[PDB]
């Protein structure tokens, strides 16, 4: 039996990605944000549009997805589709083309201790 | 048909596409990557973007998609939708303004040994530094960096299928001649 | 039609649209 | 079921090179998950080398570095070893051990080949000399099959009619490079004067066919 | 008359498309006869690659092909033949063309 | 990183802003703003125009 | 988080999105429409088209999507897919 499947069933059999990972409603979720730029494609003066290729570094804590490597055969990382976990739904507000979200929904990395990392790439067309 | 229907129902009764398809989590998935260049659509000097039409042949073994052909009428290979199974998340790192990953989910060829062959099409828009010093007598070295976005080498290993890209089905270009090609 | 519905139910019981139609292995 | 089929047995001489193949069927194997393990005659298993995803390149034991090359071909589901500058001590049964899905920094070897015997010997094909081991209430007699190369030799007693109590020992390789064994049988001492006992020795490489009557 | 997605289809696509679109514009419906014969006539808007012979432009003629084949199934699984019902041609309806 | 053929990125600071935290405003809002300061390389316009 | 999960499970056990959300079918749903103009992207004089970026704020009451906050750990508001 693959230990990854046992860990996935343990974490996600009873889990709601629609609810924030907070024990009380008044608690806040802290998101560690990094934005990495790979390419500046163009600045269209006529349309006043900046096209960039970036990937967003997003890190936060989810106490519901907390596990110890010792209880699951030494697994320190688990890749799952981002649609199965809660996300803070980060968007580029000042986009010009109506594209708010990221370009490719990459897997989230669920580390031990409830730490969740999502590193999706994106193409953004922003107002300038 | 009936044999293959029964086989598919058996295979996908308790299948999971979330976890890596390994017997043991300490095993590595080896993915053979082979790029076939079908067409050089365009070289954009101003935006530094090369557009190409490619086939990204990917081969790997799935431990759970195995069967004995004798138990299913001698069926040794089947075609199944690629969306139903775990796949490697190969991404074009230097993607300029196209798609980062595969979006055309064509079928995989699955052998009874668990061997998968997936050869989806793609339009690669890559960011290549264009040197215009010698234009129109200019030579351009343009690359396509490919790798698993969310998996590291300790859980998913990638190896080129061949030392060069496959240009057997390459359509002749009226603007460019490919002097050399190679995959590292 | 009720008859058409019954015929459709009869046809698509145990039918897999992802499986190529081949009564025997090696049939094209 | 997955099967690993290795190349045939090899007869080599000192200083030469031997290449052993290991082909897989019934399963899919890759660039990693290959380990070679030799067993010298009358000795334990010994790891020679292998390829692990962690090094992405073969690693060998200090005994074999500079002499051994290990390769695996995913496209044709086969792996090879090539040991050069062969020595007398390199005589062994060479095994290939493989896993379809390789472990990152170790190896298990779920699938093994049948093994290939490589004999590094400067001797030539030569037939045995058959000597009696004469019997001095059970009595013991036998036949000494000495100084032959290569293996095997087959020994029967009374054209196969006498099998009870027969012990044919495994061959021993001498310092001369030639093999030697003894075949023995225990019989009633009362039957020594009444019953004839003949050992039938056959060595196909020399076409040696000897029927040696053993008596006091 | 059954929706095309409900039955098995051969994965016949335009191999030499230029814009990356392999598939038909609308899946529509198949027509299934009682003997198991399936007829499918999907619409398609296609952009196919055509190498232009520029030498005699604009007094030129071109040879533009549309290569159709199954993307996945090999010749041992799906066999192709030209459609007829010995008319090996593209059908152009004179009234509505 | 391969620099854009026409644009050089000189500065790119980031700031986390918070506003609408007053009682009349109601629930507070926040965002992250990155200011890409980009310089045009005018060589094409100099040579050609 | 578990209170919100239980609440969302309770709300959508037998919910219907096709019917107007009123206690009585003779009642009227009042929708408050507010337009926020973000950007005037372009005015096309030829084809007579004005293209704008907007936020169309809409506020109504769903009779069936009510709960007592005391019964769900004080949860007074949640976020639901539209
Ligand atoms: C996860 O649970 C362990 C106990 O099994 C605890 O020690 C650890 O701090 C927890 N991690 C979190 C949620 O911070």
């Amino acid at each position: 039996k693959n230990e990854e499947l046992r860990l996935y069933h343990h974490l996600f059999n009873n889990y709601d990605p629609g609810s924030r990972p907070v024990r009380e409603p008044e608690d806040t979720v802290t998101i560690s944000l990094k934005v990495t730029l790979t390419n500046l494609i163009s600045l269209n003066e006529k349309e006043e549009t900046l096209t960039t290729s970036v990937w967003i570094g997003i890190d936060w804590q989810d106490y519901r997805l907390n596990y110890s490597k010792d209880d699951f055969g030494g697994i320190e990382t688990l890749r799952v589709p981002s649609e199965l976990v809660w996300l803070p739904e980060i968007v580029l507000e000042n986009n010009i083309d109506g594209q708010f979200g990221v370009a490719y929904d990459a897997n989230v990395l669920v580390y031990e201790g409830g730490s969740v990392t999502w590193l999706p790439p994106a193409i953004y067309r922003s107002v300038c | 048909s009936e044999h293959e229907t029964r086989l598919v129902a058996k295979l996908f009764k308790d299948y999971s596409s979330v976890v890596r398809p390994v017997e043991d989590h300490r095993q590595v998935v080896e993915v053979t990557v082979g790029l076939q260049l079908i067409q050089l659509i365009n070289v954009d000097e101003v935006n530094q973007i090369v557009t190409t039409n490619v086939r990204l042949k990917q081969q790997w073994v799935d431990y759970n998609l195995k069967w004995n052909p004798d138990d299913y009428g001698g069926v040794k290979k089947i075609h199944i939708p690629s969306e139903k199974i775990w796949r490697p998340d190969l991404v074009l790192y230097n993607n300029a303004d196209g798609d980062f990953a595969i979006v055309k989910f064509t079928k995989v060829l699955l052998q009874y040994t668990g061997h998968i062959t997936w050869t989806p099409p793609a339009i690669f828009k890559s960011y290549c530094e264009i040197i215009v010093t010698h234009f129109p007598f200019d030579e351009q070295n343009c690359s396509m960096k490919l790798g698993t976005w969310t998996y590291d080498g300790s859980v998913v290993a990638i190896n080129p299928e061949s030392d060069q890209p496959d240009l057997s089905n390459f359509m002749e270009s009226g603007e460019w001649v490919i002097k050399e090609s190679r995959g590292w | 039609s009720e008859a058409e519905g019954r015929l459709r139910e009869k046809l698509f019981s145990g039918y897999d649209s992802s499986v190529r139609p081949a009564r025997e292995v090696g049939d094209r | 079921q997955v099967q690993l089929v290795q190349s045939g047995a090899e007869m080599k001489k000192p200083g030469s090179s031997v290449k052993v193949s290991c082909k897989a069927s019934g399963g899919s194997f890759g660039s990693y998950g290959i380990d070679w393990v030799r067993q010298a005659p009358g000795q334990g298993l010994e790891w020679m080398g292998g390829i692990m995803p962690k090094f992405d390149a073969p690693k060998y034991a200090e005994k074999f570095q500079g002499r051994l090359t290990i390769t695996a071909d995913r496209a044709t589901n086969t792996a090879y070893m090539e040991l050069s500058s062969l020595r007398f001590e390199d005589t062994a049964i060479y095994y290939c051990a493989r896993d379809e899905q390789p472990f990152y920094d170790s190896w298990r070897g779920l699938y093994w080949g049948q093994g290939t015997l490589v004999t590094v010997s400067s001797a030539s094909t030569k037939g045995p000399s058959v000597f009696p081991l004469a019997p001095s209430g059970t009595a013991a007699l036998g036949c000494l099959v000495k100084d032959y190369f290569p293996e095997p030799v087959t020994v029967s007693w009374n054209s196969g009619a006498l099998t009870s109590g027969v012990h044919t020992f495994p061959a021993v390789l001498q310092s001369s490079g030639l093999y030697s064994l003894s075949s023995v049988v225990t019989v009633p001492s009362s039957s020594l004067g009444t019953q004839t006992y003949i050992c039938n020795v056959n060595h196909k490489p020399s076409n040696t066919k000897v029927d040696k009557k053993v008596e006091p | 008359r059954i929706t095309a997605e409900s039955v098995w289809l051969p994965d016949v696509v335009l191999l030499n498309n230029n814009d990356g679109n392999f598939d038909v514009a609308l899946d529509i419906s198949v027509v299934v006869s009682s003997d198991g014969s399936v007829r499918w006539q999907p619409p398609g808007i296609y952009r196919s690659s055509c190498s232009i012979q520029v030498t005699y432009f604009p007094f030129d003629w071109q040879n533009c092909t549309m290569v159709f084949s199954s993307y996945s199934y090999d010749s041992s699984e799906v066999s192709l033949q030209t459609g007829l019902g010995g008319h090996q041609e593209i059908h152009i309806h004179e009234g509505t063309f | 990183y391969t620099e854009n053929g026409e644009w050089a990125i000189d500065f790119c600071p980031g700031v986390i802003r918070r506003h609408h935290g007053g009682a009349t405003d109601g629930p507070g809002e926040t965002d992250v703003i990155y200011s890409l300061i980009i310089r045009r390389k005018p060589l094409f316009y100099v040579i050609n125009i």
